[PDB]
């Protein structure tokens, strides 16, 4: 019920500054953790970002090592990703899932990187 | 856990205490009512399935008989008292018996001792059911006899 | 006494998955002490509605009833399976219990 | 559940006694309102009169009165004894009771066997 | 009837769990599959374990349907409780939803990676769905669901390829088992909010 | 004191293991005190809204100077001691009673028995209050009788 | 009063819940609205149910209020507890704030245009605000009730359009009901994890 | 027995009035078993260490006789049997003690009072143990005093 | 035991929690760094707490544990419950595994960020692990203070760096405490109701 | 009063970490009332297997036994440490409570 | 746990009395099956006898008979009394019992002490 919908992606040229968003529900947002995953075509999901409760440790995977920022906000119950320096590898369908079994992954947002 | 509904304290037959159900609530049976002393064992909580079902039936009496009609399936209020009416652990215990093949309590026909000449209806326990229909009433004869002898123990308190 | 009643004249034919309006009129201030029984070709009668509105054991929620003081009405939400059969309305206020004449629920052509 | 089976002397002629034999199995024979009902083509159904315990035995007040329905409280099998059988008395009889206690239910219903006035 | 001790007599009563329709759900099963959750006296659910499939797309949209309110929203809570009650799902690719069109029908892709037939690894969308299905419908879960037994209940195998939900209305349900509210209450009772249950409960 | 905020007894009468309430915390009231079987029973049954209320009264009384003595309204202190002072299930239960009209006690009025022979008191159960003011001792006199009978049984223990 | 069983005499007590002033908030209702939470004994919150709007909508700033830890920020954890406990809160534009100027001002949106759902259906942004409002200001809450007992517990819609929070100071409030801290504890007790390791005996 | 699990099978060899254990389930003790109300108290209490541990023993005996465990260790079996068998809050209740506090209970040994003239017994409470081995039998003398007196109270019921 | 009240005689019993083998695990401790989760009588687990590490790569193939048909899964369903029960767990770089080769070995980098329980908040791969993994060792718990203040008490840590879960069959350990299932049961009932990644 | 106790005469030395097959044959009606004892050089003997083949208090899980009516076998799965010692089997069905000559577990060179 | 100690007359003469004194510490005397066992080189162990409470005191049927084992229920210490010591009696003695109640365990084994026939 009221899964973690996500929106903000699109087809943009390399080097842009695009922002993403993801809402929640069920009044379980200040204690339960959350993740972010990308599913490149031809391969399943892979860990991208993770943050638990109030921001304590919010690093990313080794394949990224920091190119955007995750900063949840109890009150307004949303999480936003601000990314820069696009590379063709990031092209994939992102996901917005919660650690606790309280919701399900968003419908999916596709981002394409291409000079043409 | 614990600290849940006591009882509605209906005025059904002739007394302020005691609760019972009408014919339509039961199946293939008439109107039956137990004594206030018999249901007093349910007022103080225990792990007996029948006591919870009386709580389950009690809520329906309060939420329909003297409640307005928001008839959109009214699923909203049950989640508030889900841990209150039905014993959370007792139902799980019955689930274990289901896969073991043990005769398990499926919230159905109940067996109770009735004392013709008085009306001292013991509190009904659960008639456990196995794969092949209910038990044949003899697989737990000793269990019934315990209640029958326990009534004589309760006789001493009465007299 | 007799406590006569005519209900439907001869038959209230209903198409499959339709709606039924079986009735039973009471000549006296019966109140609510009424019941409905059904009888198929073959088998033996079994009750469907008792009391006035109360549904019977192992009877579908479709069956119901209405009370107008003297003009009782039994309704079916939608016919299904082989529920086409005869119906009786029974009165049990006074001691000399009397049943209805009987109305046959034929099948529409 | 209560299972009921009855049998009767189908060979009947006018002005002799008739006695069905309803069978009660898997249930007691006291505190039960056993009733007799018959279905006659050309007419509706009539409530012959219930038998309760061993006492009150009301017999269809003012319609036939004399019905003399007794209950055998030894093997759970009662019967009937009609008097002055007429041509119209041909019908199919049944035995039935309520939910173990009551008067306005008639759920547990018998199979039913016919009786015809023949000579 | 059989006297016990002579002084006391045994009596039996059965409770009809159909009055509990306007306050809580009720669950019954017809036979061999196809369980139900009847709520009120208008609508219903469907829990069918079948070899066939009804969904043709690998997508699941819930929020969009909710905003338009294409459904009564009473039955959605049952689906939400049923879904999240699944332990260790972690694979939403199998799940599919078709709330659009006014009819609720979700479906799960059960153990199609030879996870239930060839070998019961039961670690990939094979036992979690069935484990919830056990508690959701009491319904004598020993034939109607292909229970098996005590043979690694965390790995319950079945030959049914898909689980299908629909919005059936009226076909005289509840054949094998009487309707029961305990099946749904237990999953909800375990759910509640699952936060503390602290203090002095006993 | 695993979870509960144990009640530190006030010497009051002497040292019987009981709490003493002051004038400036009860409206239209004077000094009273409790003893054995009053605070001791709080640690067993937590139905008693008074016992949960007592913990809040006791803690804040100590909290002015004991665990900490800030002038910062002590909001952070009990923010991490919410469950110890009172049971969330009980207070949520009164809300479940409020919704459907069955009378509930809003933690304002209490009643208890007190004889003039020995001066022993009864653990004051919360007085259920409905829309039409509090009950006038007639709608729950049966519970009063039970406590009076229960007091007699406790007298047997003393004897 | 009346004497029960002769020996026993009944007496009643009324707890003046005023000693709990410098430790927890106290909730009360005056006559018909303006539900107040009191902390510090010098200032307090102001929850009012009115048709008219107060704030200029939108740009509800949060990071700008992080400078103050207490001293007009102590009465913010109550607001944070109030907001974080609202069930089914989806959209950001369903509430506005005017924290700038040294005063706290929070305005809630009770679905100003109910035509979005065309009824009292669920899923609306401010559907749990009225649910949690009763708990916060229990006080024998008969303000948002339509007489009787059980009425539409979940998914309530009231004629009032906005709930406004302010920082009123003192005009001798709490007429209809006495101050009550039980309401605040319940919400705060359901949204925190804490322990009370055994200090005294056992 | 404890009225749990496999109905009328919680007996060692023949005891119909309760549960009888075996030496191989005990350490440094032979043919130590209870009966009558001593074991039946578990349903009334259902929150004490011995009863929770006893249920696991019952769960073991009736899960080994059947379930045809093919050396799989049945770890999948306990995955959803913790709630129905043991009080998950009771071990959590113990969780508030061993953190540099009062002597705790590791379900190792239990104590009870035995009447060596007729055969009466009492339900046991686990011996509280601390870092420095078990207690010296004098730390909780009052705990056994009330238990010893409680037997006299139950003797009145027998009389 | 001693005579109390004269009429009644005190007695004691000791339950041999060793028949609880083929239905649930059993936990113990050898001496100050070891905790063996006894299962059955053919396999088992070990928990070495030593300053020396064993893992050489910062990769953990949890899927390979289940996607490769490695050492029997009877050991599995216990490893999963461990890392799921950690509260406020968001540090995965410290964690590592060596499931490859049928030699399952999970390791944690405990508080390698200078330790010291940070300053005020202790939720840095320090309190969640030890407190939860100590509950597996429920018998006996005293290693340090916490300065919890007037509220909760969840900052009891030590200076150890590495916690490992080897696949040793060990050599009849459990000398300090007898095997018991209380340690594992506490883990199962706490927070083990969802597997997202953990 | 004798009950012949033939327990693997001479010795049954095994390689370290090997398997031992100590036995104790019964010539009279004993059934399953046989216990085993183990004695180190010095100290006093301690029981290892009581009853028929069940492990007693303490004792490593490796030790186990088997029953064949008259042929009783003690089995060691994976020896370790200085388990090399003497072993005895004892009968207690009757009341002579006799003991056996025993067998010494030597160490492989 | 039960702790046992023993001291005996290491100096012995052929054909004279011999008495040990097994010690019981921290445990009562009644309801315990105290037993005597000895080990002699060149021959296996033999169960010398058991003393239970004050009555049944069976002394190794048909092997030695005259053992006269006695128990002193004053300080929790029992003793032995041999007669007609022979050369084969040179052995090492032990005292043991079961799990505080029983007759087929002999778990708590004492330290013991050797005795030799010397002249
Ligand atoms: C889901 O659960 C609900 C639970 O409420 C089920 O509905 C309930 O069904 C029972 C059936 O026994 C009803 O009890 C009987 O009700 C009739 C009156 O029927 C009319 O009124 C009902 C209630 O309405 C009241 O209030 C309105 C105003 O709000 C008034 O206008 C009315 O007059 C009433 O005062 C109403 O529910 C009825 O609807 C019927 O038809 C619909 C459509 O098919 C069905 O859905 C309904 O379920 C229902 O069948 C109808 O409009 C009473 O006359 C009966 O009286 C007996 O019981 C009294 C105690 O309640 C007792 O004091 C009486 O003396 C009498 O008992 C004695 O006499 C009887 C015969 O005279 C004997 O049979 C009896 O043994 C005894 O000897 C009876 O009370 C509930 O009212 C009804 N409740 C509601 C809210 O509808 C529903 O069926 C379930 N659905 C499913 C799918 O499972
Ligand atoms: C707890 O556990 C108990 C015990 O398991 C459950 O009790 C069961 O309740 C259900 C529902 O009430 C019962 O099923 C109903 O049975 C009736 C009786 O019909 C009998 O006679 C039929 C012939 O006339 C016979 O066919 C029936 O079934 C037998 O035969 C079929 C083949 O036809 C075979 O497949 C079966 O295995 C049987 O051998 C039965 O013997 C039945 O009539 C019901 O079906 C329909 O009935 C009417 C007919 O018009 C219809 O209107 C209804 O809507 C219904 O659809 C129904 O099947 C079941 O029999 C009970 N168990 C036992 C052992 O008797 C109890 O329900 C559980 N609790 C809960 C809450 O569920
Ligand atoms: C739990 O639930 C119970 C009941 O359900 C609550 O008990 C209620 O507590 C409040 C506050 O303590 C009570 O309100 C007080 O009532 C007194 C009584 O005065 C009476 O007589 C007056 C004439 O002398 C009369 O005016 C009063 O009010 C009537 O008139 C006004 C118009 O003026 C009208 O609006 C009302 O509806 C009445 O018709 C009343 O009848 C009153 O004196 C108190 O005065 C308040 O206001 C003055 C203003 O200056 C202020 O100075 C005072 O200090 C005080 O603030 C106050 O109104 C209420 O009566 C109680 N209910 C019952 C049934 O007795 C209990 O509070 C709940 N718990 C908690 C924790 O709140
Ligand atoms: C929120 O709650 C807090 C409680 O935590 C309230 O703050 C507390 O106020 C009291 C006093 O109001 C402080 O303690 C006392 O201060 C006295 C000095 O002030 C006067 O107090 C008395 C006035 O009250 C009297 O009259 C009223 C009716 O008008 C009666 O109902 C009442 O019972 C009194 O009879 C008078 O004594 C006099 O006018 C004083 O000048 C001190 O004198 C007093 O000494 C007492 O100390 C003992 C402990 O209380 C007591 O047992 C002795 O008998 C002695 O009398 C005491 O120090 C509290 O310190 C203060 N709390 C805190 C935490 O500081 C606050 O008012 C309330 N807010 C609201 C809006 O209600
Ligand atoms: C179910 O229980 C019955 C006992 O009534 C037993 O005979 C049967 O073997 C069990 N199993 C099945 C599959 O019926
Ligand atoms: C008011 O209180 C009375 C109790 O006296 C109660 O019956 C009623 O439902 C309440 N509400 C209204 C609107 O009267
Ligand atoms: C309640 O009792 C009081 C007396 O104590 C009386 O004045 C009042 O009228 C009673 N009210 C009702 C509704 O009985
Ligand atoms: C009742 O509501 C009105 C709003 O129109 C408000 O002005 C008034 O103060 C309220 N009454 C109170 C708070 O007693
Ligand atoms: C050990 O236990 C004793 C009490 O038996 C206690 O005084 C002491 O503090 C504990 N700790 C140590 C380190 O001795
Ligand atoms: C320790 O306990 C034993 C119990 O047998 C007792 O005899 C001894 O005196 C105690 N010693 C101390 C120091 O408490």
């Amino acid at each position: 019920a009221w899964q973690l919908v996500e929106s903000g992606g699109g087809s943009v040229q390399p080097g842009g500054s695009l922002t993403l968003t993801c809402q929640a529900s069920k009044s379980t947002f200040s204690t339960s953790g959350m993740r972010w995953e990308r599913q490149a075509q031809g391969k399943g999901v892979e860990f991208v970002a993770d943050i638990s409760s109030d921001s304590t440790r919010k690093w990313y995977s080794d394949s990224v090592k920091g190119r955007f920022t995750i900063s949840r906000s109890n009150w307004w119950r949303t999480v936003t990703l601000q990314m820069n320096d696009l590379k063709p590898e990031d092209t994939a369908r992102y996901y917005c899932k919660d650690l606790e079994s309280h919701h399900l992954r968003g419908q999916g947002t596709q981002v394409t990187v291409s000079s043409s | 856990g614990t600290f849940t509904w006591t009882l509605s304290d209906s005025e059904g037959k002739d007394t302020p205490g005691g609760y019972c159900l009408t014919r339509w609530m039961l199946i293939e049976a008439e109107l039956k009512c137990f004594g206030n002393t018999a249901v007093a064992k349910c007022n103080e909580k225990h792990d007996e399935e029948f006591c919870d079902m009386l709580r389950l039936f009690d809520f329906n009496k309060q939420a329909i008989q003297r409640c307005k009609a928001p008839a959109q399936m009214s699923i909203q209020l049950i989640n508030k008292a889900v841990n209150a009416l039905i014993n959370d652990q007792l139902i799980m215990k019955n689930h274990l018996r289901d896969i073991m093949g043990i005769p398990y309590c499926n919230y159905s026909k109940y067996w109770y001792l009735n004392h013709t000449t008085t009306g001292r209806t013991s509190l009904p326990k659960c008639w456990l059911v196995s794969n092949g229909s209910y038990l044949n009433e003899t697989h737990f004869s000793d269990d019934i006899e315990q209640q029958a002898d326990n009534m004589i123990t309760e006789m001493l308190q009465k007299e | 006494d007799e406590i006569v009643l005519t209900q439907s004249p001869a038959t209230l034919s209903v198409s499959p998955g339709g709606r039924a309006s079986l009735s039973c009129r009471a000549s006296q201030s019966i109140g609510d002490k009424l019941s409905w029984y059904q009888q198929k070709p073959g088998q033996a009668p079994r009750l469907v509605i008792y009391g006035a509105y109360t549904r019977a054991t192992d009877i579908s929620p479709r069956f119901s009833g209405s009370r107008s003081g003297t003009d009782f009405n039994l309704t079916i939400s939608r016919m299904q399976s082989g529920d086409f059969a005869v119906y009786f309305c029974q009165q049990y206020e006074n001691w000399p219990r009397t049943f209805g004449q009987g109305t046959k629920l034929e099948i529409k052509r | 559940q209560v299972q009921l089976q009855e049998s009767g002397p189908g060979l009947v002629k006018p002005s002799e006694t008739l006695s069905l034999t309803c069978s009660i199995s898997g249930v007691s024979t006291r505190n039960y309102y056993w009733s007799w009902i018959r279905q006659s083509p050309g007419k509706g159904l009539e409530w012959i009169g219930y038998i309760f315990n061993i006492g009150t035995t009301n017999y269809n007040p003012s319609l036939k009165s004399r019905l003399t329905i007794s209950v055998d409280t030894s093997k759970n099998q009662f019967s009937l004894k009609i008097t002055s059988v007429t041509a119209a008395d041909t019908a199919v009889y049944y035995c039935a009771s309520g939910f173990e206690y009551g008067d306005y239910t008639f759920d547990y219903w018998g199979q039913g066997t016919p009786v015809t006035v023949s000579s | 009837t059989s006297l016990y001790k002579g002084v006391y007599e045994l009596q039996t009563l059965e409770l009809n769990m159909e009055t509990l329709n306007m306050t809580m759900p009720l669950s019954c099963t017809k036979n061999n599959s196809h369980h139900y959750i009847m709520v009120g006296n208008e609508t219903g659910l469907e829990l069918t374990l079948t070899n066939t499939s009804i969904i043709n797309h690998k997508f699941c949209n819930l929020s969009d349907a909710h905003k338009k309110n294409l459904y009564d929203h009473a039955l959605m809570s049952i689906i939400s409780t049923f879904h999240l009650s699944i332990p260790n799902f972690n694979q939403y690719e199998a799940m599919s939803c078709d709330f659009n069109g006014g009819k609720i029908s979700v479906q799960y892709n059960l153990s199609h990676s030879y996870a239930g037939d060839a070998a019961n690894h039961c670690g990939t969308v094979a036992n979690g769905v069935l484990q919830t299905f056990m508690r959701m419908a009491w319904g004598g879960s020993y034939i109607a669901l292909d229970s098996g037994g005590c043979g690694n209940w965390d790995c319950i195998m079945t030959s049914y390829q898909y689980l299908i939900i629909q919005n059936t209305t009226w076909e005289d349900h509840c054949q094998f088992s009487r309707p029961s509210p305990i099946g749904y209450l237990g999953l909800l009772s375990q759910r509640t909010r699952d936060i503390y249950i602290s203090r002095r409960r006993r």
